[PDB]
């Protein structure tokens, strides 16, 4: 199931804002920043909180819950900036909202990069 | 010759605008750039550290910023603050300590506001639990934390009351907070449901009149909140769209995406065609000019890829902003007229504001 | 013409011209503080044909202006001729050393 | 899936290079970008606040940075520091306090160096009075100023001695400092005049051998300092230029603009035509390769507008850097061979360095 396993996929594909699971990313993809889709770059810290939502996987035709945790405590990665907004909603639906820094409750809130963690089927 | 400091901004307050540059690529060095809208001249700037927010005091005398520091930037103790700066000298005057939960996020107007009388700053917190924080400007103190606003978002001041504001809640209604002269909650009320959160979510940016506010939705509907009385009365939807518009799937998009010209009732909205799920922050293909009394469009002009706007009532001006460039329009007549574009006003700005001239 | 890097008085500026930053050639933008120390350049005046000493005091205590960046090096020398050298921050001794912009102050004939 | 941290750099040390990005446009958010030179992959980064400097420990285990903080960035108390970071985890370990006079300036190698034995960090101070600062790495302490270096600039370690270095002084000579085991000055010596400061100023960047150093001048001459013996012996000039070169006014230009391949004696230098007063920091039209024994040019290749370089003796490589892009060259033969270009490695970098391999 390569479509569910970014580490087995082509890097150019996962590093693209159009990669299916990045459908509500506002930020720099961690996979372009010395990390991977599910690992923070060295010396940056996962956020315990995140915005969430669902993305369609066109490879297997199913919808998946994605959790958009940030990596924190280093200054902006600067690479692979995305601003995708599928099913994103404003702050009165706070955990669907991506115009806030999901590093906000980390020991250091400086935003480094963001990613898309697969939680499960929607 | 001798180099001197201590100088004031070289243009009158009435010429000044404030472009909040997030500098997202280097977000620890955000700043406010001050420009003269009449000629595009750069007048000065205020440094605002990590993800600064900004507003100018209603009396025009001071600039307020909100930001986060750490002892060693990426490590060490956090300090969330409001800073008071002199508007003419662009100098720091005082720091007001906040609890370490001020909103870190893009520069929507409604995250950092003030009461109509200018005596209280009203700001959004997220820990991620939400509440509204109240700063007493004169005392230089954080004086109230409005936990009644949990699950709500953003601050819409009521221009017809001295210390009242509203917030948009997860029930699709509005919570109104009336502060006492001490900045503590004096009373509150909750409206009936205005919009369906699930079926017709609104953009948070108000098109704000003296006694009412309008909101546009993801699907191009308009909702209104009338606060001429103590209880807010809500209504809507009416559609921005006629049948032709619907055929090409026109919808709103942007950030600070609407404005109201109070003398005429004209509402300005950034719109783009081929709307679908995920296009709510797309740059403007057009600006539409709506008559809020007749509930019909009166004009449409090119949008210049703008994302955010602001209105000056007394000079009949609209600014628009595409992230980097500021367009200046005369809106004294129903069709806006483009006067000039200030190129390179910011690297990554979603908010521009005029210096207030209307006093308190 | 004063906002151009080719203006004659800017012949050893490494930084942002303060005149593009809400200041002028001889005044700091509001809320930025002059440096008491500077590097010095000797620049040729294209009008009278004389050489003049220009003192490149910085304005300090605000983050980078970002406008009118110049990197001109007429008669500039390395740090072993320290006060002729422009690859150092002449805000280094200010109460706040953050570099905002560079001024071009005419001292007099060389 | 679960997001985790705590990870090490993905590529081995021998693949790594460090691009010091000043981010001059936003100099308070300078940083080190870590790249794999073999494939251009971005591996990680280290934040370095205002005008960071960087080096890697001689033993390859740690990254040393030097920077300035203030309590509120643009106001409040100043802290100049050295920081020790783990090379493989890219995490902060220790802050070493410096007096508030560490050099703020562009990233010449010689502003932030270490003794050959790795026991002392040796850095340039400017208040603007100059001195050399000594940091005891084992103790995590500042030792004391080397005030003997007043009126001098930059640090050239002597690779044939454990804790000795030289500096270039305003008299056109070199001062040699020999530290004791505690990092204080044990002895010193001063060479005869090597170069005329007025008539033939040299670039500070050494082409450094194990027991000698070469320097190039604004007018394309070469000077040498031999420190094989008890005291430093100086000589020069010899010209880089033949008659044809002179006729077209070829001269050196750049920042970290020279390098030495120690095994062959080949010296690498950035050069440009039409030299005159004010062109000493111009980008390279060409790279010239000089045999320092025969004093002849053995190759010339396109410069790719490079400004700074570095040499790896263990893999026979040269990197060049034009401010944003890093070129990787094989220099195992007299003519360098271009292997690849890493595009967008920095916004404003004048220094790149290899992760050390071996070098005992
Ligand atoms: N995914 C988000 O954490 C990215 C982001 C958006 C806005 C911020 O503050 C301006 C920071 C980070
Ligand atoms: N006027 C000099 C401006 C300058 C140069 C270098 C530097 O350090 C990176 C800061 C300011």
């Amino acid at each position: 199931h390569i479509s569910l396993n970014p580490d087995l996929a082509n890097e150019d594909e996962v590093n693209s804002c159009d990669y299916w699971r990045h459908c509500a990313v506002d930020g720099f993809l961690c996979s372009c920043c010395g990390g991977t889709t599910t690992t923070c770059p060295p010396g940056s810290t996962p956020s315990p909180i995140s915005w969430i939502g669902t993305c369609h996987n066109p490879h297997d035709g199913k919808d998946y819950l994605i959790s958009y945790h940030d990596c924190c405590g280093k200054t902006a990665c600067g690479r692979c900036q995305c601003n995708t907004q599928t099913r994103e909603r404003p702050g009165y639906e706070f955990f669907l909202h991506n115009d806030v820094n999901w590093c906000m409750a980390n020991e250091n809130s400086t935003f480094h990069c963001t990613t898309s963690v697969l939680v499960g089927l929607a | 010759e001798v180099l001197t400091g201590g100088h004031s901004v070289s243009a009158p307050q009435e010429n000044r605008i404030y472009v909040m540059d997030s500098v997202f690529m280097h977000l620890t060095e955000s700043r406010v750039h001050v420009y003269d809208y009449t000629n595009g001249k750069f007048l000065g700037m205020v440094p605002t550290a990590f993800n600064g927010h900004v507003q100018v005091s209603n009396d025009g005398k001071k600039i307020y910023t909100m930001t986060t520091y750490h002892e060693r930037i990426t490590r060490g103790k956090r300090s969330d603050v409001v800073e008071v700066w002199d508007a003419d000298k662009l100098t720091f005057e005082k720091e007001i300590s906040l609890p370490p939960k001020r909103v870190q996020g893009l520069n929507y107007d409604g995250l950092f506001r003030q009461t109509t009388d200018g005596k209280f700053i009203v700001l959004q917190n997220a820990s991620p639990a939400t509440s509204i924080g109240i700063v007493d400007v004169a005392k230089g103190d954080y004086v109230e934390d409005v936990t009644a606003a949990a699950g709500c978002w953003s601050v819409i001041p009521q221009p017809n009351r001295p210390r009242s504001f509203m917030t948009i809640c997860g029930d699709g209604g509005l919570l109104t907070i009336n502060l006492g002269e001490d900045g503590k909650v004096a009373s509150q009320s909750r409206s009936k449901q205005m919009f369906s959160v699930k079926d017709d979510p609104i953009f948070i940016a108000p098109a704000l009149d003296k006694d009412k506010a309008h909101f546009v939705s993801y699907y191009g509907n308009v909702y209104s909140a009338d606060f001429s009385g103590d209880e807010v009365k809500v209504d809507g939807p009416w559609s921005l769209l006629n049948d032709e518009d619907k055929a090409k799937n026109w919808v709103p998009g942007g950030y600070n995406l609407v404005g109201l010209h109070r003398a005429s009732g004209r509402m300005y909205v950034f719109m783009h065609p081929d709307g679908k799920e995920g296009t709510h922050k797309f740059p403007a293909a057009e600006i539409w000019v709506m008559d809020t009394k007749t509930k019909q469009r009166v004009a449409r002009i090119p949008g210049r890829d703008a994302l955010s706007m602001t209105i000056d009532q007394q000079r009949n001006l609209m600014l628009t902003l595409d992230g980097g460039n500021v367009n200046v329009y005369d809106i004294s007549q129903p069709e806006p007229k483009l006067l000039r574009t200030i190129e390179g006003a910011a690297e990554a700005s979603l908010q521009v504001q005029f210096h207030p001239v209307g006093g308190t």
